[PDB]
């Protein structure tokens, strides 16, 4: 009954978006390529850094690991 | 790729007085021919002086002797 | 054998000249246990090792007779600094502690942190 | 003309969806193809140095994570020495351990409150 | 712009002038000056403090320059003395004072910056 | 442009081979050591014993959506639904849901549950209760209209997780502008209000209670465009 | 490595002189020379400090050896000094003048202010002076002087306060900062603040250990900070410095192992050094409240 | 502000179909099983079924996609660990997205693909905020992808096909 | 290595950057703006009011001319410039580092 609403403030927020000017967009798209940037998770691997200090771990057990003293607390 | 032009000599600029050098300002200019400028800098020039400097960095500190009083009591009471 | 924790195996006390000689830092001299660390200094100096052996050995390999001696001194004479022997049993049961006082003198102040509260 | 499912213009809107459109034509592109090889190599040598590192840290000095977390199960432990004798000789040498067991940490334990005054 | 804003003992008001307009007297300036002027300041610092900042927000950044080049055409359209104006020339010089960082990024092609002068060049003479 | 193929010396792309671990490139052979090819040459995995336990003990197709529209079950048998928050309404069905297994759980487990609220205490009030906590207290987890009430039901995620529906009146509904609450919450904007949609907030007059709609989030057509909500 | 004062005078005023000529690099700018000038101020201000501090103990003890006065500085204890009005502990006297010389090259709070400054030096200067060359003189002095400190009321009360101070506002300052040479500045003024506060509790084992711990990773942060910056057009701050990771693969790595080492943090090699600190902080200081907070806001 | 309104489509009469994987061309997983080329394309894929499920990576195989022009929507029969499911998209809410964007949506790295799965043609479904990978063994309906209703000269738009997915 | 004879200062040709490739990408971005209409009107002789660009519009366009080439222009040339060709005569004769 003539009452701004939900629909009535969706259509204002598409109109302001719709506002926008794609000039920003179109000079600024080169910096968010997928191509060219990643996370740093996804850059720092542990696969084979973990592997190597399992091996370097096993051989300080089989070398050093028998003369060590057991710490309860 | 493109053959540059050699460097230019305007990258240093003549500075030309415009102004008197009052004797009341003697040794207060870092003199120079290129660019010359004061002795002292003043980047925080927000704060119109120290007075307004002192007033600012007081008020905001609270928040910092906020934070230490909390970590004292958790620290004390525990 | 049967010696207290400040002696060492031999049962010998080392004098001055000979604490010179085999010159101990002064961070061991302030303590009891020169007698028990000379023989320990004296082994690694007869069977120099390196540091990553000194470290990756838990039984300091050679020199393990001496060590522990050394280490059962330095174990008195840290607790014994700290006094964590009582402060260890006022944490665990501070109610007895204070029924057959071990020592007043600390339990009189001993306040456990309220975050502490098993 | 040209239609969406056309692979020719599904390559040039991926190759062209981040381009820099301020380029000429054929060099129009803004990703790294590429890693330089000897700094990734070298990079990572020292990376794998220091995880080693930090993994010799986590296993030898578990003290960290005593002080932060507590002290977790620790796996069985224990040799089978025992077992070599069986019946009531096994019985009666398996109490004669327990109570030695017990009797040593009492021991221990009124060793260390009596020998405060060994140091004069 | 010559960058020398911490330099030569500039007072605060006649900091804020150089930052908003590249004058230190706007007064000098016409209506199309003070406003484009402005403009690009306004622009030049949103630019700087979100897209060229900390964990920035594209689509924050979007609206906002939306929202001030609409404002700065309302400005350009409205006449010189109008109390409409001097109220949007307030605000946004109360943005550049907000916004105002100590140590900001100076380009390295403007003078009085760093690494402005590290070389002499010497004459043909 | 790429010279690279002028010299015997020069790298190739079988040496940059290794940098794909790091570095984006479409798939160009299988490693003997893959999942896939493991998977694929291995004939254990071939048996109907392992075929069958992947078509059962998995995720099922019948929870996966079908369709771009959705027409969720009705609150009440004369009312119609207008708006539903699909993926952050599960993310905080679940984040509150913790307080049902960790907080018992600690209580039971940790040495000190004093020190674990204490702690707790001081992270809930920053960086916490702005997050997530308030943020999903005002979130609309389902929005339905009932006509005869001419009234709005709302659903939202309680303590533990429980869902609970409430009813507003058409009438005492209003927008508020983004502006007038920017200042007053602007922790609350900055780390948690990024999910919801600030520029589409309202609120009860009545009860004084805001609605935070998801950004993606369905809405219905027929329900927008249904005379009572315009 | 000096035998006497006079020797170790000489090398005072000659790292004043090189660290100057190093901020001074360009010398072409004058604006270089304002920042050169105000190290150089400082430089000479704890040149002052240091030289009548060495006066007083001429004066008292007809020798300038270190090792005869570190001997000899227990018998002379006892003894006063009388100045224009007042009736001055010697040992007070000469710890002040040694402390504040020590302070000022150590970038302590209130004299810190042209180690922010001094940045305008090359990389690799700006390494070398704030690692373990010009910012550890006062910790070198501390650690060769330890015997006259120990009898020092004004070292007491002194040292752990304002090195926890000078820890907690570098600390702060340095994650507030957004210049990578300006970050490392700081972050040296916080580490240098809690050296202060290690000499304070009295294990020179531990402030040994944390020094070495701090030159070496703070120089290699600074070498990897530089690359970066020569990468960027010598842009130092990093709101226009993003996705390097691909550009710059070894100075990424290099960086995380540096960073996670120097910034005490678990499981690494710089976690030991803040431990032993709060390990041997001492609880008898009258503001220990305000040291003990000062220390965890700096340390976090 | 894009708000995810939906219209409420239903399918048409007769549909044109678009693709058409050569493998898996068959109906239903016992026929897959029972086909030798099916069945190791499913082991092949299993991987890429343990991604969607553990790693909440939106994704789906399309295989035998029809079109409706006259509601323009678009029936996809997607392959998924546990069978064949028929999906529905409208042309509105599909925009073709760079392989390298579907692999970085997720901030998981991705298991090695196989070689048959198509990265050129990967699209986008921003209603469902969901991807689409097509098979590289497969036959495309020249006449039916050639529709008036699939041009881009309809289907394009800008905004949303440039900056709608700025995964960053 | 330099001569031991006597070697002047060689201005080669004024401008330090291409001119073709300055004027080129800064059609390119002109045109990328939305109230330019038809890139192929713009000429290096064309003014900003004929080819479209309002007042306003230019300080945004010279502002991304800027960033796309690493420079910063003072209000005072880039309220000199009067047209494309007096933009990229300028740029191209500009030491990028001042
Ligand atoms: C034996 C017993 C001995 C007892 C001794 C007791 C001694 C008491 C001394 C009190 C001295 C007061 C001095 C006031 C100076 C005002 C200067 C002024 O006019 O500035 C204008 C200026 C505003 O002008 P403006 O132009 O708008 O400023 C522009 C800014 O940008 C605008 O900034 P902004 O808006 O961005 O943010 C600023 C923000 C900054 O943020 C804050 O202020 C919040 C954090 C405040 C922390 C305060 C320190 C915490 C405690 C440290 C204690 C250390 C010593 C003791 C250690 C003991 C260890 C065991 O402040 C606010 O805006 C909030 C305003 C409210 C602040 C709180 C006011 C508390 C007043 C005291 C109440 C006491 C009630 C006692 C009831 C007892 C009942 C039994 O003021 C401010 O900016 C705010 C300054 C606030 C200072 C508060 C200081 C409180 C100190 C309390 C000490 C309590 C000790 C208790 C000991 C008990 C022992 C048993
Ligand atoms: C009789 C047969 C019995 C078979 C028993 C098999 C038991 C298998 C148990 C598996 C337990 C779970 C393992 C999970 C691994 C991934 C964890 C992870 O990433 O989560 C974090 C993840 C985030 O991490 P992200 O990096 O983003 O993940 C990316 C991908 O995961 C991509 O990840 P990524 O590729 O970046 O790295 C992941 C990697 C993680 O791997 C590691 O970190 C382990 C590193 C090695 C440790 C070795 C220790 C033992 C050996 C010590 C040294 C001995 C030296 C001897 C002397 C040598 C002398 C030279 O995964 C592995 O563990 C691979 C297996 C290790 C293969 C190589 C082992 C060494 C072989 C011998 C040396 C030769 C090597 C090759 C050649 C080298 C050049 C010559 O967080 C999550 O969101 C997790 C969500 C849940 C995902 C679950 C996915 C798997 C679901 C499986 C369901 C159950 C299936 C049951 C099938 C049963 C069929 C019958
Ligand atoms: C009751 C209150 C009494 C207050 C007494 C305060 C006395 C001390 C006041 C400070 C200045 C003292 C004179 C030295 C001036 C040096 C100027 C200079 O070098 O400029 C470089 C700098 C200016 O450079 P800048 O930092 O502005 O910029 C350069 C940096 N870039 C390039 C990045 C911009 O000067 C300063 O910043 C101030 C230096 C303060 C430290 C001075 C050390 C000597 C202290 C001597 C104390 C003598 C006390 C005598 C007895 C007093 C009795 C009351
Ligand atoms: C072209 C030549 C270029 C230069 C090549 C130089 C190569 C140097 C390689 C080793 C450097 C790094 C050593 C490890 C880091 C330091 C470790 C440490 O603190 O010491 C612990 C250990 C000390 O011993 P320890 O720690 O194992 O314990 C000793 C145990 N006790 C005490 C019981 C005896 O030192 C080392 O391991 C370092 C190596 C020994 C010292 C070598 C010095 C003489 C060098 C001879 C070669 C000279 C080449 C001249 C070339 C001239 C060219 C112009
Ligand atoms: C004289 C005694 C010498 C003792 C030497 C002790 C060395 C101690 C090393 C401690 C760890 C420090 C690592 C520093 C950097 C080097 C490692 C590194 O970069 O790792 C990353 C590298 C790669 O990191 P990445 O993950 O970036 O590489 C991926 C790309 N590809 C697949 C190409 C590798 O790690 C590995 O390559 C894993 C190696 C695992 C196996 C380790 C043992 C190798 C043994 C070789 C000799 C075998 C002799 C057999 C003789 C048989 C005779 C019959
Ligand atoms: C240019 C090249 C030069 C040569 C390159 C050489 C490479 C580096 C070689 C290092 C060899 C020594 C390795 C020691 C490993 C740690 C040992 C340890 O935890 O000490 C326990 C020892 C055993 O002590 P304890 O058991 O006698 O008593 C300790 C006392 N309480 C219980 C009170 C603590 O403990 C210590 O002495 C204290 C050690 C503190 C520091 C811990 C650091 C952990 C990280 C280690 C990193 C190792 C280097 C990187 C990986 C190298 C792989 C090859
Ligand atoms: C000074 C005073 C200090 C006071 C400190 C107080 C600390 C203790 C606080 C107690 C909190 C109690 C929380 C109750 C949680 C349930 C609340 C509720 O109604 O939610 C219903 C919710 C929602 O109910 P619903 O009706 O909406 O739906 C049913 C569930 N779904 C949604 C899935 C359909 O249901 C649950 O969450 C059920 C939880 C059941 C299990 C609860 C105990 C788990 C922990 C067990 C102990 C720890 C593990 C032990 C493992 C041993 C292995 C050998
Ligand atoms: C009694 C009233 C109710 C208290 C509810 C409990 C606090 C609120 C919920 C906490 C959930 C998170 C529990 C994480 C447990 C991790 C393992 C652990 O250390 O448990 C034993 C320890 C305690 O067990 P403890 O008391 O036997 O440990 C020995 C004592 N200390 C550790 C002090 C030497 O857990 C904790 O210390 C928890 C502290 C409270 C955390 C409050 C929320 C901040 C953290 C956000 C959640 C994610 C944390 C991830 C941590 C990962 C490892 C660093
Ligand atoms: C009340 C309980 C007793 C303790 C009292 C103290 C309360 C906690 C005080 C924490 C202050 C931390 C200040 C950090 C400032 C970092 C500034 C910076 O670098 O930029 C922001 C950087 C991010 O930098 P950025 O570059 O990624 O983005 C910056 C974005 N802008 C500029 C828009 C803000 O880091 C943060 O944002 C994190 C800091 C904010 C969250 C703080 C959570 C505090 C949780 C306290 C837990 C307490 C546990 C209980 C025990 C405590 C006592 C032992
Ligand atoms: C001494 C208390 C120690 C800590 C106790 C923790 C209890 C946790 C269970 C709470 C159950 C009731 C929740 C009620 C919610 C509600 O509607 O709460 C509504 C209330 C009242 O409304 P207002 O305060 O906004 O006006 O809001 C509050 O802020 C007060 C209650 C806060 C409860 C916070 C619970 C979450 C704690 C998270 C800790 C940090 C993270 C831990 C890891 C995940």
């Amino acid at each position: 009954a003539g009452r701004k609403l939900f629909k009535h403030y969706i259509n204002e927020n598409i109109k302001s978006n719709n506002e926008q000017k794609l000039f920003f967009y179109r000079v600024n798209r080169w910096r968010w390529n997928t191509k060219d940037n990643t996370t740093a998770p996804k850059f720092l691997r542990l696969k084979y850094p973990l592997l190597v200090t399992g091996v370097c771990l096993f051989a300080y057990d089989w070398t050093y690991g028998f003369t060590q003293v057991d710490a309860h607390h | 790729g493109w053959d540059r032009p050699d460097v230019p000599l305007s990258f240093n600029p003549l500075y030309v007085h415009k102004r008197e050098l009052s004797i009341f300002d003697t040794n207060m200019w870092m003199y120079d021919q290129v660019y010359p400028e004061y002795v002292i800098s003043y980047n925080e020039i927000h704060l119109v002086d120290q007075w307004k400097g002192l007033k600012e960095s007081f008020s905001q500190s609270a928040y910092w002797w906020a934070m230490m009083a909390m970590v004292f009591g958790f620290y004390f009471i525990n | 054998g049967h010696g207290a924790w400040n002696e060492n195996q031999q049962h010998y006390k080392y004098s001055k000249e000979e604490i010179e000689a085999y010159q101990v830092p002064m961070r061991i001299k302030a303590g009891p246990c020169v007698d028990t660390y000379i023989p320990l200094k004296k082994c690694f100096q007869e069977n120099p090792t390196s540091f990553a052996a000194k470290m990756l050995d838990g039984r300091k390999g050679k020199c393990a007779k001496e060590f522990k001696y050394y280490n059962t001194c330095l174990n008195h004479w840290q607790t014994y600094e700290n006094n964590s022997h009582v402060t260890n049993a006022y944490w665990a049961d501070t109610s007895k502690a204070n029924a057959d006082g071990i020592s007043n003198t600390y339990g009189g102040s001993f306040r456990k942190g309220l975050a502490w509260l098993n | 003309g040209t239609s969406i499912f056309s692979r020719q213009f599904k390559k040039a809107f991926n190759d062209a969806k981040y381009q820099n459109l301020t380029a000429a034509q054929g060099e129009t592109y803004s990703h790294l193809g590429w890693i330089s090889n000897v700094d990734l190599r070298l990079g990572r040598a020292i990376f794998t140095f220091g995880v080693v590192g930090i993994a010799f840290c986590i296993y030898l000095e578990p003290s960290y994570f005593h002080e932060t977390f507590g002290h977790m199960s620790q796996p069985p432990k224990y040799d089978l020495i025992d077992s070599n004798i069986n019946g009531v000789e096994k019985k009666l040498n398996k109490q004669i351990l327990h109570r030695e067991h017990n009797e040593h940490k009492l021991d221990g334990f009124v060793s260390m409150f009596k020998g405060s005054d060994v140091a004069k | 712009s010559k960058a020398y804003y911490f330099v030569k003992n500039f007072s605060w008001a006649e900091v804020s002038n150089l930052l908003c307009y590249g004058t230190k007297y706007p007064t000098v300036l016409n209506h199309q000056q003070k406003v484009t002027r402005l403009y690009r300041a306004t622009l030049r610092r949103v630019y700087a403090h979100q897209v060229e900042g900390y964990k920035t927000d594209f689509k924050q950044y979007n609206e906002n320059i939306t929202d001030i080049g609409k404002d700065f055409n309302k400005m350009l359209a409205l006449k010189p003395e109008s109390l409409e104006l001097q109220a949007y020339f307030k605000k946004y010089e109360d943005l550049q004072e907000e916004l105002f960082d100590p140590a900001m990024i100076i380009d390295e092609s403007r003078p009085y910056a760093a690494s402005s002068g590290r070389y002499y060049i010497f004459d043909d003479y | 442009g790429d010279i690279r193929h002028k010299f015997s010396n020069e790298i190739t792309d079988d040496d940059y081979d290794y940098q794909r671990a790091m570095h984006v490139k479409p798939p160009k052979e299988e490693s003997l050591f893959q999942l896939t090819n493991i998977l694929s040459s291995v004939p254990v995995f071939k048996t109907r014993f392992f075929l069958d336990f992947i078509a059962r003990n998995l995720d099922t197709n019948s929870a996966v959506s079908t369709s771009d529209f959705v027409a969720p079950p009705r609150v009440h048998e004369n009312s119609f639904f207008v708006y539903h928050s699909r993926e952050l309404g599960n993310v905080i069905r679940k984040y509150r849901s913790l307080e049902s297994i960790v907080l018992p759980g600690a209580l039971l487990t940790f040495t000190y549950p004093l020190f674990a609220a204490f702690v707790a205490i001081p992270s809930y009030y920053f960086m916490f209760n702005a997050k997530i906590y308030e943020m999903s207290r005002r979130f609309v987890v389902r929005m339905d209209v009932l006509p005869h009430l001419e009234m709005i039901s709302v659903q939202r995620i309680g303590a533990f997780g429980i869902l609970y529906t409430k009813l507003h009146r058409i009438q005492d509904l209003e927008y508020v502008p983004f502006d007038q609450v920017k200042e007053q919450e602007n922790y609350l904007w900055a780390i948690g209000g990024h999910g919801v949609d600030n520029q589409l907030i309202f609120k009860d007059r009545s009860t004084g209670e805001f609605f935070y709609f998801e950004r993606q989030g369905v809405w219905d057509a027929k329900g927008l465009n249904h005379p009572l909500l315009n | 490595s000096s035998g006497n004062f006079i020797v170790l005078f000489l090398g005072w005023e000659l790292i004043g002189l090189t660290s100057f000529f190093l901020i001074n690099f360009w010398s072409t700018r004058v604006g270089t020379l304002k920042a050169a000038f105000k190290a150089f101020s400082f430089n000479k201000l704890s040149d002052l400090f240091l030289f009548f501090a060495i006066l007083i103990i001429f004066s008292t003890t007809y020798n300038l050896d270190i090792l005869s006065f570190n001997n000899q500085i227990y018998l002379y204890e006892s003894y006063n000094i009388d100045m224009f009005y007042w009736s001055i502990n010697l040992i007070e006297i000469i710890s002040f003048f040694f402390i504040s010389c020590a302070f000022i090259k150590s970038a302590q709070f209130g004299a810190h202010i042209w180690l922010p400054d001094s940045m305008e030096a090359p990389v690799p200067a700006s390494a070398l002076i704030h690692s373990a060359t010009l910012v550890s003189a006062g910790i070198y002095l501390l650690l060769r002087l330890s015997p006259l400190f120990e009898l020092s009321k004004y070292a007491y009360f002194i040292l752990p306060l304002i090195g926890s101070v000078t820890a907690f506002y570098g600390g702060l300052v340095s994650a507030f900062q957004s210049d990578t040479k300006k970050t490392l500045a700081y972050s040296t003024i916080s580490h240098c603040g809690f050296l202060m506060v290690s000499y304070s509790t009295g294990v020179l084992e531990f402030v040994i250990l944390y020094l070495y711990v701090h030159g070496f990773f703070k120089a290699a942060t600074f070498l990897c900070v530089g690359n970066v910056n020569r990468f960027n057009r010598n842009i130092q701050d990093f709101k226009r410095m993003g996705g390097f990771y691909k550009y710059l693969p070894f100075e990424c790595l290099a960086s995380f192992v540096c960073m996670i080492n120097l910034s005490g943090l678990p499981l690494t090699l710089g976690f030991y050094i803040k431990h032993l600190l709060f390990i041997g902080l001492v609880e008898s200081y009258t503001l220990y409240p305000l040291i003990f907070s000062s220390l965890i806001l700096g340390a976090i | 502000n894009y708000y995810n309104i939906m219209r409420q489509v239903s399918l048409d009469s007769n549909p044109i179909v678009l693709y058409q994987s050569s493998t898996f061309t068959g109906n239903g997983l016992q026929e897959f099983y029972e086909n030798a080329d099916a069945l190791t394309k499913y082991l092949k894929l299993v991987p890429f079924f343990l991604e969607k499920n553990l790693y909440d990576h939106p994704k789906q195989f399309v295989i035998k996609m029809e079109f409706h022009p006259q509601n323009k929507v678009l029936s996809l029969d997607c392959l998924t660990h546990q069978g064949v499911l028929k999906k529905t998209v409208n042309l509105e809410n599909l925009i073709p997205v760079p392989y390298e964007d579907y692999v970085q949506f997720c901030r998981r790295k991705l298991f090695n693909a196989p070689l048959f799965l198509d990265t050129e043609m990967i699209y986008f479904n921003t209603f469902q905020n969901e991807f689409y990978v097509f098979d590289k063994n497969a036959k495309w309906n020249e006449e039916g992808i050639n529709h008036p209703e699939l041009d881009i000269s309809k289907l394009y738009n800008e905004k949303a096909w440039f900056d709608s997915l700025r995964i960053i | 290595y330099a001569p031991q004879k006597v070697v002047l200062r060689n201005e080669k040709s004024g401008y330090y950057a291409n001119p073709d490739d300055v004027a080129r990408r800064l059609i390119r971005l002109i045109s990328l703006h939305d109230k330019v209409q038809n890139p192929s009107a713009i000429t290096l002789k064309s003014t900003w009011s004929e080819i479209g660009v309002d007042p306003l519009s230019y300080v945004e366009i010279m502002l991304e001319a800027e960033n796309e080439f690493y420079i910063e222009l003072a209000d005072e040339d880039l309220e000199r410039f009067r047209t494309v060709e007096d933009a990229v005569e300028f740029i191209a004769r500009n030491f990028f580092t001042n």
